[PDB]
């Protein structure tokens, strides 16, 4: 009975290559197979090309990559993929995004004064964060939300990178001013990046206010203990008196504590301030009322010279009754009846920020240990027993110095794998998770679960390779029978970053002439870090530092045949504001959040699995994924 | 150390101050001349 199936993004994009796996189960020698993709409803062909022919030497494999063009509301458009192999049709309906790729606007300074010119550069990439030549349109709005200059220039042979620049008039009005971009193919999918503007003029010396813990404990004697470092932008220590308040915080209000205003000197360049717990309920009129909301604290120091002036400010200090937070966001929420199932326990602490080295465990097995990773993930693992009945784990942080009341916990529920038509057939891909670097190799373990009568059925896994919402890589991994773990050699290149799935699933028939299909996927994160490097170090090899007006050497170690635009500013600057800046890290996070997997691993079926993973499955036989027709991922419904 | 000095602007626009100073028997000296935007007397508003 040869099964011919067809696996796609679950979310097609315009003006990008898709890639196509093609595939054909119990299939003898070659089979013709023609690939086209028209509009929806109706036919209008937007894609014919792309055909390739299943050759027995491939194990029946195909791979075609596709590209659909423009020739352009509010209601999602939809295209209708039809594969035919040989005679037999395949067809299946995908969605389609709008979205051209990412713009990154940076602008040298963060703040701006009525009189000055703006520089600000726009970086045009696609969804593979590769430069490309498109059409933008460029904004400037002020703080009231209204244009003022709008410009079209095209990144058309500029390496993705458009420099601009605008004067700010005298007679403006001041506060935040906001620059849009948009690609001209896609209007409804904007950019922007804010910069203030005010009368200001660069301090001489910075002043940072670190609390000795990143929250606040309610039943915590000493208070809430802060430190007032004030140091020159040159690095040297600052000698003045500085002016400490606080106050709470609900929502959008803040509340002043006049009880609270502190004077303390500032030696060696640094200060120390306490607010007394006595204070803080004497600051309102039930200390159990005032968890969840927050602490702020205001600085202003003042040199001895009395000839500059700073004023700091730390907010959204946490009144929390445990020192930590866990999150079961990156564990799957089904399990494999009798199978090892992985927690992926996510603790951070109060304010968001992950937390190192924190033990953690079960309600049960009180020896079962295992310590926080630098990512704020442990690694767990629970036998489960051959029951179809939902699986209840309670992890319990086990951070000694403490005590069980000041422990966090946190319960979720798992629900087993629904086998079709109830054949108990399973598969668990159980992955050695460590801080994957590229270019290491990951040890991908294979697990089967069904009884030997069709076991011997079972000579091959599918794994996808799923990547920024695309298609990276899918093969095959061979299987002898009574093998129920096998090993995959999975090389981890500058493409996985940021993060990667794994889709694996087999097909056979058995139980009463039935065709059945079985998978399982799993969600890996690999280190966040640039896909090639880019470090900028002195020149200089040696020496001190430098005198105003006298050059330097600046030695930049990049890749080949890259462009890399420089700026230099003052320290001064974000001293003001340090908000609203471009960094690596902020990348990532956006890309990580245009992700189309919703589920850290698994599923409730095999038509779950995929899905949950980002794809859609579709065979001959009628074994097809649950149709997704919404673009964002499930309302997080805690 | 600070040292105070009194000035009244008397023209309007980017004016400058420029002040030196050297150290008696130490070879060294620094001279800042930095430009202070002078504007008249007026408030803003934004008559419709
Ligand atoms: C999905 O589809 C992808 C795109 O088709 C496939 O990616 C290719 O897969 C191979 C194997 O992983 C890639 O890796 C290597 O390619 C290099 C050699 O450089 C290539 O030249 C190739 C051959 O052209 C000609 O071949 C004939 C026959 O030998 C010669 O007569 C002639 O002289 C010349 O060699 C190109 O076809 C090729 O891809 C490169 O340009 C080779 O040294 C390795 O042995 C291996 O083949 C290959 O680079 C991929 N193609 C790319 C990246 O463009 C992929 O296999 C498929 N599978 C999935 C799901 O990823
Ligand atoms: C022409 O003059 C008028 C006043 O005659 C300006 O309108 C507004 O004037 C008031 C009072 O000085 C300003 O209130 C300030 O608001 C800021 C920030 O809060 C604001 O919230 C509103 C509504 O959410 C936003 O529209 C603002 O952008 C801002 O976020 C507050 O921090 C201060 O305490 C102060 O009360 C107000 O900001 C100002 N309107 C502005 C700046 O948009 C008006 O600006 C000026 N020019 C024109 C034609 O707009």
């Amino acid at each position: 009975s040869p099964m011919y199936s067809i696996i796609t993004p679950n979310i097609l994009r315009l003006e990008s290559e898709e890639t196509m796996v093609l595939e054909a189960h119990d299939a003898q020698g070659d089979v013709p197979v023609t690939v086209t993709v028209h509009d929806f409803p109706g036919k209008k062909l937007v894609l014919s090309s792309e055909k390739t022919v299943l050759t027995p030497a491939t194990n029946h494999m195909g791979n075609v990559t596709f590209t659909i063009p423009a020739n352009r509301k509010g209601r999602n458009k939809f295209v209708t993929v039809q594969a035919t192999f040989g005679t037999q049709v395949v067809e299946k309906v995908v969605l389609v995004s709008l979205q051209s790729g990412y713009l990154f606007i940076q602008t040298d300074k963060t703040i701006y004064t009525p009189g000055s010119t703006v520089l600000y550069r726009i970086f045009t990439v696609n969804h593979k964060l590769l430069p490309v030549g498109r059409t933008v349109m460029v904004n400037i709005e002020n703080p009231e939300g209204i244009p003022v200059k709008q410009d079209s220039l095209s990144s058309q042979n500029q390496l993705g990178v458009l420099p601009l620049s605008w004067d700010i008039p005298e007679l403006v009005n001041m506060g935040q001013w906001k620059i849009r971009a948009y690609y001209e193919n896609s209007p409804q999918q904007v950019f922007s990046t804010e910069f203030e503007v005010k009368e200001y003029v660069l301090p001489s010396f910075e002043v940072i206010v670190e609390p000795t813990e990143k929250f606040y404990y309610i039943y915590n004697e000493k208070g809430l203990e802060v430190t007032i470092t004030a140091r020159f932008l040159y690095g040297k220590k600052v000698e003045g008196t500085a002016f400490v308040i606080f106050g709470i915080q609900d929502g959008e209000q803040r509340i002043s504590l006049p009880e609270s205003l502190k004077r303390i000197p500032i030696e060696d360049g640094s200060g120390e301030v306490v607010l007394s717990r006595k204070v803080l309920l004497d600051g309102v009129q039930r200390a159990e009322d005032l968890v969840g909301k927050s602490l702020y604290v205001s600085a202003t120091v003042i040199l001895h010279s009395g000839s500059d002036m700073v004023q700091a400010e730390r907010s959204g200090i946490p009144i929390v009754t445990s020192p930590y937070q866990i999150h079961f966001t990156k564990t799957p929420k089904y399990f494999k009846p009798g199978m090892p199932f992985d927690l992926m326990v996510f603790v951070t602490n109060p304010d968001g920020s992950p937390a190192y080295r924190v033990p953690v465990a079960v309600q049960g097995e009180d020896t079962v240990q295992s310590l926080t990773q630098g990512d704020g993930v442990a690694k767990l693992s629970i036998n489960t027993h051959p029951s179809q009945k939902p699986l209840s784990i309670t992890v319990r942080t086990k951070k000694q110095e403490l005590s069980e009341a000041e422990q966090a916990t946190r319960t979720m529920q798992a629900l087993p794998y629904s086998t079709v038509g109830n054949s108990n057939n399973y598969l668990h891909l159980s992955v050695l998770r460590t801080e994957l670097r590229p270019g290491e190799t990951l040890n991908v373990n294979f697990l089967l679960r069904m009884d030997r009568a069709h076991e011997a059925k079972i000579r091959y896994y599918t794994y996808l390779i799923m990547n920024k919402g695309r298609l990276l890589k899918a093969g095959r991994q061979v299987r002898e029978p009574g093998q129920d773990l096998v090993v995959l050699p999975l090389s981890i290149t500058t493409d996985f970053i940021p993060s990667f799935r794994l889709v694996a699933y087999y097909t056979l028939i058995g139980a009463s002439g039935q065709r059945e299909v079985v998978a399982d996927s799993v969600w890996v994160d690999v280190k966040d870090s640039c896909v090639g490097s880019l470090v900028v170090k002195s020149g200089q090899s040696e020496d001190r530092q430098p005198v105003p007006g006298q050059q330097m050497t600046l030695k930049i170690e990049g890749d080949h045949g890259a462009r890399v635009v420089l700026v230099a500013v003052d320290k001064g600057v974000f001293v003001l504001n340090k908000k609203n800046k471009l960094t690596q890290s902020k990348i990532w996070d956006v890309v990580e959040k245009a992700d189309i997997g919703c589920t850290p691993g698994s599923g409730k079926d095999y038509a779950g699995v995929f899905s949950d993973a980002g794809l859609t499955f579709t065979s001959s036989s009628g074994q097809q994924t649950a149709q997704r027709a919404e673009l964002q991922c499930p309302q997080p419904a805690a | 150390l600070s040292v105070p000095y009194v000035i009244v602007p008397l023209k309007t626009g980017l004016q400058e101050v420029e002040v030196k100073a050297a150290v008696y028997h130490h070879f060294i000296s620094d001279g800042v001349r930095k430009s202070l935007k002078v504007v008249p007397e007026g408030i803003r508003m934004n008559k419709t």
